[PDB]
């Protein structure tokens, strides 16, 4: 025996009462938050914020690198005898002994 | 697993001292059960009631750590043995694999031409 | 105009203190001034506008 | 154009000798196929080639040049290595993508034969094996993630290799 | 590191005031805001409706956190100043402590995988 | 920019009238969450930086926006929870939550090893309070005793290796001023060196040994299974390990190799206890342990393929479990109490949950490429240059992930539920929308994910 702690609490409506709701207490503000603003932030975020995910933010030089590499290509072929690699960053630098 | 025939006519006493212990067995599956049946067939009821066998059997496999286990046996050692002993095995398994790699590497190579990963 | 200040008396602090971050962090520019006609990476002598990097 | 290799020239001609029956099936559905959709689909991409009239310039890929490399900048200093790494890596993006070209050269190579395939092209194989080659001895392939400093090292690992074979023999 | 040439009585040495003050600085604002937040939990021990709309007295409370950070800033702007200057002078000085080490390119080995 | 509209946040939950609160806390986080996705995408050449290092930069973080995404996410999922309590309390759990992702946003863009540090462990005192209050479950104390006992004991020891790594070389501060990095010569001092820096994201990244500090907090859950999405922020939390064993350390790799191995069986063994359990919540948090030991194993081989997965893997687990933890949630808040065995039986009750069920666990598995497939598929590829006979230890985990997806879908697949009164209301408007903003954003990464696993790419 506790003499204060027995007092069981189970009170489930959904549906009961509102008849139509997300969550209790009030049903014109229950409206507006649970079906509009809630919503708002699905239709901008997921849509009009599609068109930055991917969509044209250049994005680290992914197509920069595509106009820089051709122009690149038809340059070391025609005037250069090497294929576009050979020696990386040291063409005769100081040697080690 | 099951040795010999599957069980189910075989090995049974001919109606002597069992029959007794038979009929106690339906006597504690009906008290279990009428408990059971009033807490059901009313309808302002409404929720999962909470039969303290499943109660129970998740507190034996979620709790009973360290109240259990107190004596620590032979048989804790053999299972230390299958606990420690496959992470030392692939010891002996991985470094044999780099050893034949990296002296392949060096000495006779053994490196692909077209390979522009990693 | 009066209901909506008893209203909307939170609503209007949060789009602003965003103003107040994009506000704060772009004025941190003239700290980092240091090199920024200089260094051959991206300079150009400017002529019809001062200061071209921020 | 230019960069892409493609093919010399496009054969083909409609011969039609072996038998009537309906002429070609396919050919007379080519023909009733480039009216149907295809002359409508031509007449709606003018309609909006006209309808663009004025359209921007955009200067296209910006340049920026050498602005002095990592083997010449000698001693660790933030202020003259941050520029070189820079360099290393706008160089290295560069390097992957000249890789990716010559990849699919190899792509039209195995389509615009088909049937030969191995045997001949010969060209593009080779081509193939001197720049993946180079790719693999020379820009990491080997050395991790990517870092301006050991690069350098990567490079001088290779260079004092060849020194002692070419001394030796 | 420690005092040399400085002594206590008046906090600051006002013989080296050179160097500008504080003014308007977000260090200032946040002590600022910790003298705010000690205006706002005095009316949450005594009890008090509202720790936003209550009594004021948090005027004192924010004047006195600014005033005593200021001279406490003060004193951070004059110390830090005098551990870089005995820093400075002890290089000049001796000269043959500090070694500089120029141009360099040695050669390092180079890690597989 | 990202400083003062999340302090701003604050004082928002606070002025707010009782009949609100919900609906502010949302509404002015969403748009938060929309000004991360505007400006953090852009990137230059190499790693760029925003401002001084207050707050720096970003280098391979798209993992900043997910915890942007769930700033609104875990307010979503405790309304049905906390509906019934004081109204006091209700603005103090806010705010709670508010500091995590506060401190979140902050570890993520600050490129130091000082500054991250001390507001890596920022996380753990909002976390230990969030478990140890509103817990449904009792013996909570010991989640949250062991919280502070596995991490500070292996984070503390980041305090006597960083320090002394700076007063050696320079300073770790700005990091892309940190590579003034001499090479490691292999000491036996430099064995507790690169030991101290890893053993801390041991712990929050869960290997086989010492990963008990996870299943404790998901067990005796925070709230229900809606504050366990703050845990799974926890376990992207030890990105560090990018950052130490690519600047501080990139010669000694040789003590690697027993942890990879170690880890290795934190594939297996974490998998098969994940077939027999009681616990539904358990049943996530077993499975996210094998999911997060990819990263484990990938990080240590140091190669630039296995990178391009576990940042991959960071921001796939960071959608799938969490999303998992809300259907946990929506079967706990029924029944209240999470035995697997009782709570039997979809579409007879739930008709639609059941497709967002599908949507949940079958991304556990590789299905058409989302962004799990494509954070596994490349680490898996990346062991294979490591060593040849991975893919045979690989391959059974491959197995086990079907046993992960399935065996939740067949035991709630079963029709039965006779012994169920309650779960008569299907689902509200907010219940099958954490469902969707949860799956939406890894079906709108189906397409071009080139945002996401993005370490020079």
């Amino acid at each position: 025996r506790w003499q204060e702690d027995p007092e069981p609490e189970d009170e489930n409506l959904y549906e009961k009462n509102p008849d139509s709701h997300g969550y209790d207490k009030d049903p014109a503000v229950d409206i507006w938050n649970m079906r509009v603003v809630f919503f708002f932030g699905f239709s901008i975020v997921l849509v009009l914020g599609s068109t930055f995910v991917a969509y044209l933010p250049d994005y680290r030089m992914q197509e920069w690198a595509r106009r820089e590499a051709e122009r690149l290509v038809k340059y070391r072929e025609a005037h250069g005898l090497p294929i576009m690699e050979s020696n990386c960053f040291d063409p005769s630098k100081i040697q080690l002994p | 697993s099951s040795l010999p025939t599957t069980l189910d006519p075989a090995e049974y006493d001919i109606s002597s001292e069992t029959r007794k212990a038979q009929a106690e067995r339906l006597a504690i599956r009906s008290r279990l059960k009428r408990e059971y049946q009033l807490q059901y067939y009313d309808p302002s009821r409404r929720g999962v009631i909470e039969d303290p066998a499943l109660v129970r059997w998740t507190y034996a496999r979620s709790a009973n750590i360290y109240p259990n286990f107190r004596p620590n046996t032979k048989t804790s050692l053999l299972g230390a043995l299958f606990g420690i002993g496959p992470l030392v095995f692939w010891y002996y398994v991985f470094k044999t694999d780099r050893d034949r790699k990296e002296k392949l590497i060096q000495e006779g190579k053994l490196d692909r031409t077209f390979n522009i990963s990693y | 105009l009066l209901q909506v200040v008893r209203d909307h008396w939170v609503h209007v602090l949060v789009p602003m203190g965003f103003v107040f971050g994009y506000y704060l962090d772009r004025k941190n520019d003239e700290k980092l001034t240091a090199f920024r006609n200089k260094s051959l990476l991206y300079k150009r002598e400017l002529k019809p506008n001062e200061e071209v990097t921020w | 154009x230019x960069x892409x290799x493609x093919x010399x020239x496009x054969x083909x001609x409609x011969x039609x000798x072996x038998x009537x029956x309906x002429x070609x099936x396919x050919x007379x559905x080519x023909x009733x196929x480039x009216x149907x959709x295809x002359x409508x689909x031509x007449x709606x991409x003018x309609x909006x080639x006209x309808x663009x009239x004025x359209x921007x310039x955009x200067x296209x890929x910006x340049x920026x040049x050498x602005x002095x490399x990592x083997x010449x900048c000698q001693e660790k200093d933030v202020l003259c290595m941050f520029e070189a790494e820079m360099q290393w890596r706008r160089d290295y993006k560069v390097d992957q993508e000249i890789v990716n070209i010559i990849q699919e050269r190899l792509k039209a190579c195995q389509q615009r034969e088909g049937e030969s395939h191995r045997q001949n092209c010969a060209k593009e194989l080779e081509q193939f094996t001197q720049v993946v080659k180079a790719y693999q001895d020379r820009y990491x392939x080997x050395x991790x993630x990517x870092x301006x400093x050991x690069x350098x090292x990567x490079x001088x690992x290779x260079x004092x290799x060849x020194x002692x074979x070419x001394x030796x023999x | 590191g420690r005092q040399g040439r400085a002594t206590f009585q008046f906090l600051p040495d006002e013989a080296r005031s050179l160097p500008p003050p504080k003014l308007t600085d977000p260090r200032l604002a946040f002590v600022g805001f910790l003298g705010y937040c000690s205006g706002l939990i005095d009316n949450a021990i005594r009890r008090r409706p509202v720790l936003l709309a209550g009594l004021h007295r948090q005027l004192l409370y924010i004047t006195s956190f600014v005033f005593v950070g200021y001279y406490l800033l003060k004193r951070q702007d004059y110390m830090y100043a005098v551990r870089d200057h005995d820093m400075f002078s002890y290089i000049k000085s001796h000269x043959x402590x500090x070694x500089x080490x120029x141009x360099x390119x040695x050669x390092x080995x180079x890690x597989x995988x | 920019k990202y400083i003062i509209p999340t302090i701003m946040l604050m004082p928002l939950t606070w002025l707010s009238k009782n009949n609100m609160i919900w609906v502010n806390s949302t509404a002015h986080s969403l748009l938060i969450s929309f000004t991360s996705l505007l400006l953090m995408n852009q990137f230059g050449d190499n790693s760029l930086n925003f401002s001084l290092l207050f707050f720096s930069d970003s280098l391979s973080t798209p993992l900043l926006i997910l915890t942007m995404w769930l700033l609104p996410l875990m307010l979503m999922a405790s309304q049905h929870h906390l509906s019934k309590e004081n109204l006091t309390r209700k603005k103090l759990f806010i705010t709670m939550l508010i500091s995590l992702q506060l401190f979140l946003i902050m570890t993520f863009t600050a490129m130091e090893l000082i500054l991250f540090y001390i507001l890596f462990e920022a996380t753990l005192v909002p976390t230990l309070i969030i478990i140890t209050r509103w817990g449904n479950q009792t013996e909570r104390l010991n989640a949250g005793l062991y919280f502070l006992f596995y991490t500070l004991a292996g984070s503390l020891p980041l305090l006597v290796a960083l320090i002394y790594i700076q007063n050696t070389v320079g300073s770790l501060n700005f990091l892309m001023l940190q590579y003034w990095v001499q090479p490691v010569h292999n000491s036996w001092s430099n064995v507790f060196m690169w030991l101290a820096c890893m053993m801390a994201f041991m712990v929050k990244m869960p290997l086989y040994g010492l990963h008990l500090w996870l299943p404790k907090a998901h067990v005796e859950a925070p709230i229900a299974g809606s504050m366990v999405l703050a845990a799974v922020l926890l376990k992207l939390g030890g990105y560090g390990m990018l950052r130490i064993t690519l600047i501080l350390n990139p010669m000694t790799d040789f003590m690697a190799y027993p942890f990879i191995m170690l880890s290795l069986w934190g594939m297996i063994m974490t998998s098969s206890i994940c077939l027999r359990q009681t616990d539904l919540k358990s049943l996530i948090a077993y499975s996210s342990v094998s999911h997060m030991a990819l990263v484990i194993v990938a990080i240590l081989i140091q190669t630039p393929w296995s990178y391009m997965g576990a940042t991959a893997l960071m921001i796939a687990h960071g959608l799938t479990s969490s999303m998992l933890f809300c259907l946990a949630n929506s079967n706990y808040e029924r029944i209240h109490s999470r035995t697997m065995i009782l709570a039997r039986g979809l579409q007879t009750l739930l008709p639609l949950m059941a497709t967002w069920w599908l949507l949940a666990s079958l991304t556990n598995l590789a299905l058409p490429p989302t962004i799990n497939l494509i954070g596994e598929l490349f680490v898996v590829m990346s062991t294979f240059s490591w060593s040849n006979i991975t893919i045979i230890l690989m391959g059974v985990n491959m197995v086990i992930t079907a046993l992960y997806s399935l065996y939740m879908l067949i035991m709630t697949q079963r029709g039965k539920y006779t012994y169920h009164i309650n779960n008569i209301s299907p689902s509200f408007t907010r219940e099958n929308a954490l469902m969707s903003l949860h799956i939406l954003p890894l079906l709108l990464l189906t397409l071009n994910p080139k945002i996401i696993l993005g370490p020079l790419y």
